[PDB]
């Protein structure tokens, strides 16, 4: 009912297409025998085909008036609804991963600027360096907090400028 | 008109791909700026750049004429592969006025 | 063995070694998983 | 006796300078008597690929 | 012509005079440790603006800069 | 003692090109080098192909300045050879320009005062304020 957008099992359109794709399908599946190998690789094609159009009808997802699915965005309409893992939740795995991998190569480049010539580690990489920080960055968010508070991120004004 | 070789001229070790660049004792000794790489992949062919030893320059080519050769020959038994595996080269022999052509299947 | 291992971090490596693993892994989970466009709630 | 020690790590503050507010080593700060007596090397290149540069001693300063 | 400056962050390289294709630069005294010689530029009716002396002078920040001016003949390079 | 040129001066043999020599050289300018070239020898122009040198001092001519300069210096790199430079204008004026000094300008010579110079650090000029004369582009001192 928001925006418009009527619940994607009621659209008229997205059941036409549902059908449109199946007849589609069939019309060149009816060109093999039951028992060959691109026969039995449609059957599976429209298998999760079938699936597709099945599935996403759960929980809620709004259709408007092309029948296809449309993605609510805003926090709040995903709220007081049941619309959070259109886009909320996917927003802070991405989060999550992103800081990981930022976490992890930053520890990296900041552990490889004691030695003498780091630039040799930067085009022959420590890999079990690399791989023990790859195993230890699934906690950043606690060790970011902390490390900002702690200071130790931000740097004193000591850099090449030139205003 | 004889043939002339040299015995173990260059020891086979994993050593010298340790060290890129060497073959450019300019970028050899390490990469300070980014322009390294890109120097390192525009100049690994450029033999006459490493040394003005016209007779490793042979070798080097004489060689790397192998190397391209062994890569024809890798893709030619692909393709031939390709068509025996996978394909309808059977149903295509059968009847080639109407079938088409089919090697990959995804 | 050892210039071996030490050449097993450039380009070749990780970057082949990386990306191989993660396009491996999207390809399995969207295998198993045929067709995601939103998550479970 | 004139500048800092030998060896000692000292930044930069040539307003115009590549290396800027960062360390640098002294290589033999000029004790011949110049107006740019302290020579800092420095590892990482420049736009040109110098290391080492000679500076006047009103501009350098102490450490981190 | 091209206005050529040469401020007084030098060390008498002599390397922007073996480098500049037009023999434009001198170096006479100066008071240097090793070397001791300083560039200047007494004649610019033949300079024609190349920028190669910008190239070679390793001095941080450039010893040399070349006020772009107005074009000539000389300036222009042209054989005709 | 600075020589100046000598017309009527031989020239080593070489069929021709397409290099220079055009209405610039007879009616503004053309420029003269000079050199000894001992040991009758190869060489190669900057405006043709190769040529023949005999022995004792020889004479050449081109249009740019630089097609001479470039010359000098090859004289630097193989053999050490010391061509000099003349001008010509319309009137018919020589000026001799390299080298001046004798000791070819990349070395000083006993002593001279130069111009086009101030002692200041790199940077620190001035702004756009109290330039608005501008005078093309200013010396800052004069
Ligand atoms: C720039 C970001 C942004 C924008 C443009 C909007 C915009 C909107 N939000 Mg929203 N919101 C946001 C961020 C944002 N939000 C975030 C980060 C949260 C998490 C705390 C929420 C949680 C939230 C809730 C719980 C609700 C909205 C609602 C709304 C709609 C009515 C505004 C309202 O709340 O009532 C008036 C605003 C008075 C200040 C409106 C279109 C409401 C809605 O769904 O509309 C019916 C609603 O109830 N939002
Ligand atoms: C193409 C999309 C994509 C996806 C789906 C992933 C997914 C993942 N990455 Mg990756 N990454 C990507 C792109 C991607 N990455 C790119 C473009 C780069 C730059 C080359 C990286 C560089 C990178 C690094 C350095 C690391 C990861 C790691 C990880 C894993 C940590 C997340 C986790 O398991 O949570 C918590 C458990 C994860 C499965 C980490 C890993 O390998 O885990 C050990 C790791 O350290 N990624
Ligand atoms: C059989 C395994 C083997 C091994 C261990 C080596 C090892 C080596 N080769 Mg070699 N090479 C091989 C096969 C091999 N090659 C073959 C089959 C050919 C014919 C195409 C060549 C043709 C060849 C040339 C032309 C050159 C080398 C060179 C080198 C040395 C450094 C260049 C390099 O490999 O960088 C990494 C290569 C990545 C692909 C190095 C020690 C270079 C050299 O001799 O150093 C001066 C050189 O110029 N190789
Ligand atoms: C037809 C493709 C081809 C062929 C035949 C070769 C062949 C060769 N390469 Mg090469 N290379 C290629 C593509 C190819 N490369 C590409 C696409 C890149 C990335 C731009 C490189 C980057 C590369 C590097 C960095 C080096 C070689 C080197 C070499 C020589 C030694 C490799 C070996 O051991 O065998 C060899 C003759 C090595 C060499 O020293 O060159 C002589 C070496 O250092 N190659
Ligand atoms: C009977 C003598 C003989 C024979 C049979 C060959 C045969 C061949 N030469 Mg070859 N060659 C010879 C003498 C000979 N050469 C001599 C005396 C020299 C002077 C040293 C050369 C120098 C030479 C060069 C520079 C090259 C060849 C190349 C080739 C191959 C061409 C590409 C090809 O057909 O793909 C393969 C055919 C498969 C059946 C080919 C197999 C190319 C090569 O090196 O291949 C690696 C190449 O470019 N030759
Ligand atoms: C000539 C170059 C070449 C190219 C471009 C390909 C490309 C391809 N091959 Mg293939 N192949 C080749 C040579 C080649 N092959 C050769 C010489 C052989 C003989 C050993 C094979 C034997 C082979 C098999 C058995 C299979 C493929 C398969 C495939 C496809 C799967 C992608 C993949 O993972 O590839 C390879 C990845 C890195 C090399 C792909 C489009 C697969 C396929 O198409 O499914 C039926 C398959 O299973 N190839
Ligand atoms: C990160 C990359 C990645 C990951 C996580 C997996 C994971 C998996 N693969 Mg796969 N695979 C990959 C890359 C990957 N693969 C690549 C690049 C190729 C191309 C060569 C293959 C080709 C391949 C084949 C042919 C098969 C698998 C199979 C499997 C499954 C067997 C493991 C199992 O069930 O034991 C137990 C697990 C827990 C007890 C498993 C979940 C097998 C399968 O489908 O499962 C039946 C199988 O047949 N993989
Ligand atoms: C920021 C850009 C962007 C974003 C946000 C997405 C997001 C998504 N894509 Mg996608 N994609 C993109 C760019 C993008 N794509 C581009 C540029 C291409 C061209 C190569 C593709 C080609 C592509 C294909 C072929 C597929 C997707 C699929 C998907 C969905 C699978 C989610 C999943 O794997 O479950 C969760 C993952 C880990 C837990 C997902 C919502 C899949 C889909 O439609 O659902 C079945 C699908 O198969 N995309
Ligand atoms: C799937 C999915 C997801 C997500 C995932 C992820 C996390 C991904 C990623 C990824 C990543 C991690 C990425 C990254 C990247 C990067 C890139 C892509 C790049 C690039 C490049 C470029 C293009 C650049 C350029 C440049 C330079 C180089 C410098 C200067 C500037 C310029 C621009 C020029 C989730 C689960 C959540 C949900 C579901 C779906
Ligand atoms: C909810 C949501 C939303 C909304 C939003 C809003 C309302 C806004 C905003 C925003 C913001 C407000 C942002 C910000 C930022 C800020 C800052 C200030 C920053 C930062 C950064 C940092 C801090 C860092 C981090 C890191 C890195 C990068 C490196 C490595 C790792 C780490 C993590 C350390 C949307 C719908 C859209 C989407 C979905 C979700
Ligand atoms: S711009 Fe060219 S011609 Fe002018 S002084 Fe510099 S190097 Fe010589
Ligand atoms: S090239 Fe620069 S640093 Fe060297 S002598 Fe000339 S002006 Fe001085």
């Amino acid at each position: 009912d928001i925006a418009g957008l009527t619940p994607c099992s009621e659209s008229k359109a997205y059941n036409k297409l549902e059908r449109k794709e199946l007849k589609v399908l069939d019309k060149r599946l009816k060109q093999y025998e039951p028992g060959s190998a691109p026969y039995l690789a449609l059957q599976a094609t429209k298998e999760r085909t079938e699936n597709r159009f099945k599935t996403y009808a759960k929980q809620g997802l709004l259709c408007g008036n092309d029948g296809l699915p449309h993605l609510i965005s805003d926090p709040g309409l995903a709220l007081r609804f049941n619309h959070a893992g259109e886009v909320f939740i996917p927003t802070f795995g991405f989060l999550y991963v992103a800081g990981y991998i930022g976490h992890v190569g930053r520890q990296y480049i900041i552990l490889s600027k004691e030695d003498a010539k780091p630039t040799d580690k930067e085009i022959i990489l420590d890999v079990p360096l690399a791989l023990k920080l790859a195993f230890q960055g699934w906690a950043w968010p606690l060790a970011s907090i902390q490390e900002l508070r702690n200071g130790s991120l931000l740097e004193k004004d000591e850099n090449i400028t030139v205003s | 008109v004889k043939i002339a070789v040299d015995r173990n001229p260059v020891e086979t070790n994993f050593e010298k791909w340790a060290k890129p660049g060497h073959f450019s004792r300019a970028l050899a000794k390490g990469p300070n700026t980014t322009t390294w790489i890109w120097n390192l992949h525009a100049d690994a062919h450029d033999f006459d750049n490493h040394t003005s030893d016209l007779e490793e320059i042979s070798r080097k080519v004489f060689s790397a004429h192998f190397g391209q050769l062994g890569i024809i020959l890798i893709w030619l038994s692909g393709m031939y592969f390709h068509g025996a595996r996978f394909s309808n080269y059977e149903g295509w022999l059968s009847d080639p006025t109407h079938i088409k052509p089919s090697a990959q299947v995804v | 063995m050892k210039d071996f291992t030490t050449y097993l971090s450039t380009a070749p490596v990780v970057g082949l070694g990386w990306a191989i693993f993660t396009s491996g892994l999207l390809i399995e989970i969207n295998r198993f998983f045929p067709d995601p466009l939103v998550f479970s709630f | 006796e004139i500048g800092p020690k030998r060896g000692s790590l000292v930044k930069v503050l040539r307003p115009e300078s590549y290396w800027y507010n960062q360390v640098g080593k002294v290589v033999s700060v000029d004790q011949s008597g110049i107006r740019y007596p302290v020579v800092v090397r420095f590892e990482n290149q420049n736009y040109a690929g110098v290391s080492t540069n000679n500076y006047a001693l009103d501009e350098i300063e102490e450490v981190k | 012509a091209h206005v050529v400056k040469i401020y007084d962050t030098c060390i008498g390289c002599t390397q922007c005079v073996r480098a500049c294709p037009l023999d434009v630069l001198e170096m006479v005294p100066w008071d240097g440790c090793k070397a001791a010689q300083m560039a200047s530029s007494p004649r610019t009716e033949d300079c024609v603006g190349c920028k190669r002396c910008e190239t070679a002078c390793p001095t941080d920040f450039l010893s040399v800069r070349v006020y772009l001016g107005n074009e000539s003949t000389r300036s222009l390079g042209l054989a005709y | 003692k600075q020589p100046e040129l000598d017309p009527d001066t031989p020239s080593p043999i070489f069929g021709g090109s397409t290099g220079g020599l055009l209405r610039k050289a007879q009616v503004e300018e053309f420029y003269v080098i000079t050199w000894e070239s001992p040991k009758e020898q190869i060489f190669e122009m900057p405006t043709g192909g190769a040529a023949i040198m005999r022995k004792g001092p020889n004479l050449l001519k081109f249009a740019r300045k630089e097609q001479c300069m470039a010359l000098t210096t090859q004289l630097r790199s193989k053999f050490r050879q010391t061509p000099c430079f003349y001008r010509v204008y319309a009137d018919g004026k020589v000026q001799y320009l390299h080298p001046k000094d004798g000791v070819y300008p990349e070395k000083v010579n006993a002593g001279r005062v130069g111009v086009n110079q101030n002692m200041r650090s790199i940077g620190k000029n001035v702004d756009p304020i109290k330039v608005v004369k501008f005078t093309g582009s200013e010396p800052f001192e004069i």
